[PDB]
């Protein structure tokens, strides 16, 4: 089995809206975006093109974060994705200078610090970061999904690394990734790629499937089809 | 840190409850998901006909504005009586009784007093349930001030679908089945009024859709199109004008819709003038009168000369529009139409929706769907007492009416809010000053242009109450703040919204318990403030509350104010639940039914059904708009004057037939351009719910989606040539000056950006709101405020403020 996901171009429309979503599932950091996306502008007015690419972790055949770890918290499970038993990471960030893809985050911050301000904008009339934490019962944020805790820590301890886990825990109740259900195009479409017949087989047989950084020998199992813009007409 | 055993584990099992979003007028169904009595994601609700599951990104930010650390727990009253930008205001809290109490005494004055009419009801977003505290109490009161935030959101893109099909509202556009798609500003998958659908579905229909965005920037929508026309601010008529023009002489108009010459051949020849009577128009009217008054001469050469555009591109876009015909959707934006001469702009774009035959159209664009939902409460006539019954007669303070200011909606002089002048009417006391304010839901001083009058405004009215969930700029000014429950999470509701076809009604239910101490805007607080002014000797309000506002099913009136606030909703979404609304589309089979479905859907569009029926004059497509000489002419009546005399009162540049054709007015331009070289080209972030996430960590981490822009960042766009010509560099702390005011921001040279003009998100510049939205709360921005930049103007035919067009700025290094 190796699970992987396709990603239509021509349906994203380079919304972030993955990313937001991952957000909310996986309770990372602020500026911490295991989903996030390579932008670019080419060419000079007015023939200007703009393309988004959306990233995640490839979850990759041969994944050299995982062959460099030292402690083996970086490793891979029987369905292909590369997984981080976060509780064994000693924060050594060998796994960030493997990975070509910079997809891994470091936990240099306290996580969801910035709620801990218990700072009133308008004293006794407006509430805080803390009040709020306060009131709702949650531990670190009000945004803190619980549902993460079922295989990896919902907040992450500081000094550890992560990234995405291609919503393992969703998958495990036979759910989908938060970002595959968070486009508006289901432009992302997983699967495993050992059965000839999933979606994702049958998509990099109808289309051409192009992957990032394949030089550099991981195996990654994103696949990107289509294109993003069309040419110019007239 | 184990796995959890299976028993344990909690993904996937918590509770989604069905409510809508109001980030955009989108108005998406949604389901929220709760776990632990918090809401941690939001989807949209499968059961939408519009839109499915398909949601924008903006969904996600909800989470932290109902999960804000800086909304309002408690009302408050300021205790510095002086008010201004430079005033802190001093809040205090107070209770629910005592805030209501304060408000509810300076009613009952104005009463006494015989001058009702100095009330003002400010409404900025809303719900449907918004008809008593928007228009009834209001007038129960005494007052004809309810103002909306129409004018300064979209009504001159209402002028053409208007006084051309008898459409006062907007259009969905079906674009599964498009064949030619060109938008006049428009950026469907980004902004807009489905951009949960348009993201759909747009990608998908590039293979069979031919698309041309006209933008001065590139946008999204026109980075996955088939061309990006760069547009100069303010030109976009030219090119629907020599489109139409190159289209009557090719022959390819759609002659099912629009009729064809009585012998056959073709006798529109360019810049010469045809017999009428040689025409035999089918649904539209005035098709030959438009061409021998002006379209004969608008060729492609003569757009070019004004816009640049190659006229080869213009006539294969004519070409292409006639073979997709009538699968040719026309779409315009704010950006297009919201300028002082755009009512034009908005016919003259709208009427190749009709040329083409797209409008009502296989593939091209049509109004919503017909829905049972009810939209106001009963009458309240009868509870109008000879104080109220003189009020409401008085001259809105927005000055609607006017020779200056026809506000021409639905063909009626005066007929239309102008929202950015009822500051003008305040800071003037013109008609008369305003002395007691209840708002809910706006921030005008930093949504409407040339925000610092409602500042100045504000700080002259006696007593202002504001309803918000947040301090914002608006509540700076306030006496009173009345903090509201948060209108996603903690409300009940009902929205609307259109597209693939159908017209959903859509629920907003509380799905947490409350946070604070606070209360609905459109439901509680209406209720309990007509409690409180019936304790002080007015009870007009309670009475009609509690005999016209009682239960569909028991009858009786609410017991209290959460019984209420659902009674407001199950009032008016009878039709759906307790009677069968079969004929319309879905059967639901009781309240709870509609609640735990969380969404009605119509039936599909029934094609063509306003073909020969339309609600103009005519009842035709009018390309010569007698629906728009009607009531030009109704205005012109009441002031004693011309049209014509109208048109130079309004600062329009047509004269004679000009006045009810498509036509080019020159843009309207506000400054010297030698000391202000740059048009400035305003946008929405597509993160921005509406003005209401720039307090939401989410939305700067993920800034830079919008396509040139930078995350944790306000940057203000400049093609490259322009940064060597001033001198900028990306990241360079830039001022950009106008002749109206100043902000201060970030320079980002981007070559999707149009020489000349200046491309900058609305949104940020916040002062207040909350900690992240603002440097220093009350006191210094976050970023720039747009539009301190852009000069009070407005399109006198509509109403409508002007955001985009007249807008001359320069830059420099801070
Ligand atoms: N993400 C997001 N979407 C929204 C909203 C929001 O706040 N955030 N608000 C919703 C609401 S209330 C509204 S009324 C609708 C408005 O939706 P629209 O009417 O479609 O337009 P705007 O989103 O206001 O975008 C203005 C666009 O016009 C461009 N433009 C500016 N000047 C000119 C010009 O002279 N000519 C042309 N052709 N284009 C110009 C700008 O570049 C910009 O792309 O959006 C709704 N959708
Ligand atoms: N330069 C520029 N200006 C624009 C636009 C643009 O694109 N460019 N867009 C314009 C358009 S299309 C529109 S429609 C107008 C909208 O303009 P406004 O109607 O003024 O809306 P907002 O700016 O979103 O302010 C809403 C305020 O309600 C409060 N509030 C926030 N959440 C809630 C809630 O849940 N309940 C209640 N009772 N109050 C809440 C806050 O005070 C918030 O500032 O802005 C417009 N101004
Ligand atoms: S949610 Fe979908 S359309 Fe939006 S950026 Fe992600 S992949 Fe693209
Ligand atoms: S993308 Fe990077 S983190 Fe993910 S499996 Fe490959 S090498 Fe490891
Ligand atoms: S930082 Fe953690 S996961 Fe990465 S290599 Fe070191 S121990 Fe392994
Ligand atoms: S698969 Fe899950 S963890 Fe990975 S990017 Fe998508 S939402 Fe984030
Ligand atoms: S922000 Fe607008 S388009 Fe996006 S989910 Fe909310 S209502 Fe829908
Ligand atoms: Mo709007």
């Amino acid at each position: 089995m190796r699970l992987g996901m396709v990603i239509d171009l021509q349906k994203c429309v380079g919304c972030g809206g993955c990313s937001l979503a991952c957000k909310t599932e996986n309770n990372t950091n602020d500026g911490i975006h295991w989903s996030h996306h390579i932008a670019t502008t080419e060419g000079t007015f007015p023939d200007v093109k703009y393309t988004y690419i959306p990233t995640l972790c490839n979850h990759c055949d041969d994944a050299p974060c995982v062959k460099v770890c030292p402690t083996g918290a970086m490793h891979k499970d029987k369905r292909g994705l590369t997984l981080q038993n976060n509780d064994e990471c000693i924060g050594c960030k060998k796994c960030m200078n493997a990975c070509p893809y910079g997809v891994i985050s470091f936990n240099a911050a306290t996580p969801h610090r910035r709620w801990q301000d218990d700072s009133e904008v308008v004293a006794n009339g407006t509430v805080s970061p803390l009040m709020l934490l306060k009131r709702t019962g949650a531990t670190a944020t009000p945004n803190e999904n619980p549902e993460r805790g079922d295989t990896y820590p919902m907040i992450r301890p500081k000094r550890t690394t992560e990234k995405c886990t291609f919503c393992d825990h969703r998958l495990d109740k036979g759910l989908n990734p938060a970002c595959v259900d968070a486009c508006p195009s289901e432009a992302r479409v997983i699967g495993d790629l050992d059965d000839p017949q999933s979606k994702v087989s049958q998509l990099i047989k109808l289309h051409k499937p192009m992957q990032l950084k394949p030089e550099a020998g991981t195996g990654p199992r994103v696949f990107y089809i289509r294109s993003f813009g069309v040419k110019t007409a007239y | 840190g184990a796995e959890l055993p299976a028993p344990l584990r909690r993904t996937g099992v918590g509770e989604w409850l069905a409510t809508t979003c109001q980030g955009c007028t989108s108005w998406c169904a949604k389901q929220i998901y709760v776990m632990d009595g918090r809401a941690l994601k939001v989807r949209g609700n499968p059961n939408s006909g519009v839109h499915g599951m398909s949601s924008c990104p903006r969904q996600h930010l909800s989470l932290q504005q109902v999960y804000d650390p800086d909304r309002l727990r408690t009302p408050m009253m300021r205790t510095n009586p002086k008010k201004g930008r430079d005033q802190d205001p001093k809040f205090v809290p107070i209770s629910w009784d005592k805030a209501l109490d304060m408000l509810a005494d300076k009613i009952i004055a104005l009463r006494v007093a015989n001058e009702p009419h100095k009330y003002a009801l400010l409404r900025g977003r809303y719900s449907h349930i918004n008809d008593l505290l928007y228009k009834k109490m209001t007038n129960l009161i005494g007052s004809p001030n309810n103002i909306s935030h129409s004018s300064v959101c979209a009504e001159a893109h209402k002028m053409g679908p208007y006084y051309l099909d008898g459409n006062w509202g907007y259009n969905q556009y079906d674009v599964k089945n498009a064949k030619f798609i060109l938008s006049f500003g428009a950026d469907p998958i980004a902004s807009n009024r489905q951009v949960s659908f348009y993201s759909q579905t747009w990608g998908d229909s590039l293979d069979h859709a031919k698309v041309v965005v006209v933008d001065p920037r590139l946008s999204a929508s026109a980075a996955k199109a088939h061309k990006w026309i760069p547009i100069e601010p303010g030109q976009d008529s030219v090119l629907a004008l020599a489109i139409a023009h190159v289209a009557l002489v090719e022959g390819v108009w759609h002659k099912p819709f629009v009729g064809d010459f009585i012998e056959g051949k073709n006798l529109f020849k360019a810049g010469k003038t045809v017999s009428v009577e040689s025409f035999k128009e089918t649904h539209t009217y005035g098709l030959v009168e438009w061409w021998n008054q002006a379209l004969k001469d608008y060729t492609p050469e003569w757009a070019s000369k004004i816009t640049g555009i190659d006229p080869k591109t213009i006539i294969a876009i004519a070409k292409d529009m006639g073979a997709a015909a009538p699968a040719v959707q026309v779409w315009t934006s704010r950006g297009a139409v919201m300028q002082a001469r755009g009512t034009y702009t908005s016919i003259s774009c709208h009427a190749l929706n009709g040329l083409f035959g797209g409008i009502d159209s296989k593939g091209g664009l049509f109004p919503g769907n017909k829905t049972p939902l009810l939209k106001e409460y009963p009458e309240a006539k009868a509870y109008m007492d000879e104080i109220a019954a003189k009020g409401v007669k008085k001259e809105k303070i927005d000055q609607r009416g006017r020779l200056e200011f026809p506000a021409l909606a639905k063909g009626k002089s005066g007929g239309g809010v102008i929202t950015a002048n009822a500051a003008n009417g305040i800071r003037n006391q013109d008609p008369y000053e305003i002395k007691v304010m209840l708002a809910y839901f706006n921030n005008f001083n930093f949504s409407n242009p040339e925000g610092q009058r409602w500042d100045e405004a504000l700080s002259k009215v006696d007593f202002m109450a504001h309803i918000t969930t947040n301090v914002s700029e608006f509540s700076w000014f306030a006496d009173v703040l009345l903090p509201s429950s948060h209108h996603m999470f903690e409300k009940w509701g009902v929205l609307d919204s259109i597209g693939n076809g159908v017209a959903q009604i859509s629920i907003q239910q509380p799905s947490i318990k409350r946070l604070w101490d606070t209360r609905i805007d459109e439901s509680e607080i209406p209720y309990m403030l007509a409690k409180k002014l019936a304790d002080k000797g007015f009870d007009a309000p309670w009475r009609y509350i509690n005999e016209q506002i009682v239960d569909p099913e028991t009858g009786k009136p609410a017991a209290d104010e959460a019984e209420f606030a659902k009674l407001m909703v199950r009032y008016l979404t009878a039709p759906l639940w307790k009677e069968d609304a079969s004929k319309y589309g879905d059967k639901l089979s009781s309240w709870d039914e509609f609640v735990q479905k969380g969404v009605w859907n119509s039936s599909p569009y029934k094609l063509e059904a306003r073909w020969g029926k339309f609600k103009t004059e005519t009842t035709k497509f009018e390309f010569y708009s007698k629906t728009l000489e009607k009531a030009l002419q109704s205005h012109a009546d009441k002031h004693k004057v011309s049209i014509d005399e109208v048109m130079k009162a309004c600062d329009y540049q047509a004269r004679g037939h000009l006045a009810f054709i498509p036509h080019y007015e020159e843009p309207y331009r506000f400054g010297d351009e030698s000391e202000f070289p740059l048009l400035l080209v305003d946008q929405k972030s597509r993160l921005n719910k509406e003005g209401r996430t720039a307090n939401s960590p989410w939305y700067y981490e993920f800034k830079d989606v919008d396509p040139g822009d930078v995350a944790n960042e306000d940057v203000a766009k400049f093609n490259p040539i322009d940064g060597k010509k001033f001198g900028l560099k990306d990241g360079d702390e830039i001022r950009i000056t106008s002749p109206v005011g100043m902000l201060t921001c970030k320079a980002k040279l981007w070559e999707g950006v149009r020489p000349g003009t200046v491309a900058k998100c609305f949104g940020q510049g916040h002062w207040a709101y909350g900690r992240y939205a603002s440097a220093k709360f009350g006191v210094t921005p976050r970023g720039g405020s747009n539009n301190d930049l852009i000069a009070d103007r407005y399109d006198r035919l509509s109403g409508a403020s002007a955001f985009y067009g007249h807008i001359r700025v320069r830059v420099e290094k801070v």
